[PDB]
């Protein structure tokens, strides 16, 4: 249910995800 | 025998309900039991999970904690109040079943709402007597109150009355 | 061993049919038996599998469960009603096989649905005699009831007639 | 290296094709041979690799088996017949090479279809003889049967004849 | 449990705010204390935690440091001044409670802003006295200062007075 | 000391180039070296990586392999031909530089295309003499052939001539 | 230790500026020194980091590299030209600081760009005298050149004047 | 470059991905 759009894990939403927000992504 | 929580996918943003706090606390417990982290080495790393309002809340109250048990107790105490007695009884009699709803969902919900009263206060007989007076007319015109005892039979009579229609 | 269900991928919802509940109970039992989890330790962790409506149902009746056996008994009794005979007899003889369905798919379903009757009431001969009244005109013109005996030869003759 | 089937990621549904059943049986056998699971312990836990459409069938015929080889043979018999040889020979000479495909893809497909016959019935020379009758006219008019000396040479001469813009 | 900074996932850019620098310094210190890295070994490998906008600054002032405490103090001094007390007291009495927010969020925010003063200067009673002058008129007209007996009680009486539809 | 390749994110669908096959073979080598899988236990699991046309190709030729080395040699041999001598020389003189292109990219490409000839066949002097005759008129009107030796200087003169314009 | 670069996250493209190449070389060197990889073993694995145009450039000049030092020397010499003095003097004194830029950001860049001149040609006094000719009217009206001495007090007086 | 849309890994395309094609996904 509401599988995280980016990381494909069922644990949260689009806005907040460890890979996307930080881990020097969004380049 | 050591490690951080940084690998997890769970996070608790703070919402006043029951199911979310329960599922989150259970997942954190299973994670700590599976990766072998110890109790006093685990409390120091707890800050990485919270975000948004929960982070400011944990920044507030921190010196009152000392071990893992106190932390779980504080989270459960501040984020899921125990409802007093009378509100459950008031909620229970304000919602009769509609014409379009199977017996199973209704009985399951009304039973799930009754277990929050203090244990040992009710008998199966008195609870089933309380459950009547809300069933819709489609079922009350056949099964009689003196022909049922435990909950196992009411579902049976309801299913046979449903399949015939 | 790793005495917990934490690694399992299986799940269960609120669906009402014999097949899903049966495969779920069988998978959980085989997983409990192969990895060496203790007979009593599993019960504390059972709550991590349910989701949706099933979690509310488990919240409703925790007081009655005690050991490992009665929990699966409660699941099968609340989600697996022992259907009475006459509905099963009515559900069989409905939906005669259509031209497209292969013989193997049709035979496996009709035999899986015939096992819910009370045990020991029927031998192989009367069962095959009941089944041999719904096959299409295509498979019936060549084989005849005097030929096949047991419940296995019918599959062979049907496959050879279906090859062409 | 103790283990069992619990961690495997392969699975099989109810599909009634051929390539799916073949790839599934091959992957499961290679996994069981690589991780060292016991020859009889695997049969007690095979039920964790079936969907909802075949689990009823496995429940219906569990007792007509005793050891692992019989179970694999039973799966192959019920869900997809094995190909006999004559259908393979029939398929090989049907569709001749088209007028556009490069020689490489043609040789790869024909070699892929020729390994399913029983092993040791055909050495390299007769196989090269059987393959040579279906090449398109662009290649047959230069290279001849006098010099081939196995497959590695045919691909080389075909590539040099293909780079030259025909 | 040997280790170093190579595996850490935290990082810091050139942003000139305050909350980012505070959260970063706190996370890095808690990680260094939890994984047991040596008190001097960490300084030899701290350069793996900087983007492209601050690496030049770290290259420019490497030699004005000798031990880990001086480096953390230098980061705090150059990128974000620490708040003195009087600005905190000024901020506390500015915005009085609005006419819509529930009591819980207000108490949480005010407690979050009051932990930054030096510890031990204020016990529970005077803190409850300072907090009580800004509540909105809906709550001040029922609960009084006669009975509070610490924070846990104020939230309870506020919740019971809030469920009653004012 | 054991494990399958099932955990990887790399897959080779089959395309006739150089960079893709090289990067794939290098990633597979680093993976096998990092997770500790042994040589003869690794060949049995190789089938899981291929997909599409590569799977049919591996299904074709399989009895000619016996160890890991033969498998790498077969993949490299069938999926990346070695170009003979004359085609490189023909490719080299069919592409003069355009007015809009910095010296660096051009010299880097023309140098990368020349290393596939057999080693030891050329001297730095003869190669640099071959490199002229293709530079565009903007650079040939200043630097003279008898005022340069090694490649380090041509880039210098080109940069100073570029910045002035 | 784990003598390979397989775990590294760093990468490098074809960009041409001092900052990116400098931070890249520094990160690779510190990673080589902290985790204990052998001095010679790293060279075999160096090719796994480059991508895009840099991989073609590395294909072009493998024959000259031998040991660990000459590889970084080749990178710095082909992507890090020693800029001659006059372009650096022209690039400085261009783009006077605007009203919005804070004092710290402006000072760190202008000092990082002044280190490319040949070593030892300038002391602190003449450097600060050169820098004190581009600050806006806002910071200059209060502090005066007779007051500040070293290169550190200017930051303090600028911060106190910038607080208001 | 061409980061896998679903699993967020730089190793392949949308059409073919282990989580999506199999591993009983697409429910
Ligand atoms: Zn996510
Ligand atoms: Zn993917």
């Amino acid at each position: 249910t509401t599988r995280c759009t980016y990381c494909s894990f069922r644990g949260h939403t689009f806005d907040n995800c460890r890979k996307r927000q930080k881990d020097r992504q969004e380049e | 025998g050591k490690g951080n929580f940084s690998a997890c996918t769970h996070s608790f943003g703070g919402t006043r309900d029951h199911d979310v706090v329960e599922e989150f606390i259970g997942n954190i417990e299973t994670y700590k039991d599976v990766e072998g982290i110890s109790d006093e080495n685990a409390l120091k790393g707890i800050s990485l999970l919270f975000y948004g309002m929960a982070s400011t809340w944990w920044q507030g109250v921190r010196k009152e904690a000392t071990t893992w048990k106190e932390a779980i107790a504080l989270i459960r105490e501040h984020f899921s109040p125990t409802k007093p007695a009378y509100q459950i009884y008031m909620e229970f009699f304000q919602n009769k079943q509609d014409d379009h709803d199977p017996i199973d969902t209704f009985v399951i919900q009304k039973r799930a709402l009754l277990a929050q009263l203090p244990s040992g206060r009710h008998d199966e007989e008195t609870e089933l007597d309380l459950l009547f007076g809300l069933l819709n007319i489609k079922y009350r015109k056949h099964i009689s109150r003196h022909s049922v005892h435990t909950f196992k039979d009411l579902l049976e009579q309801g299913r046979i009355i449903e399949h015939n229609n």
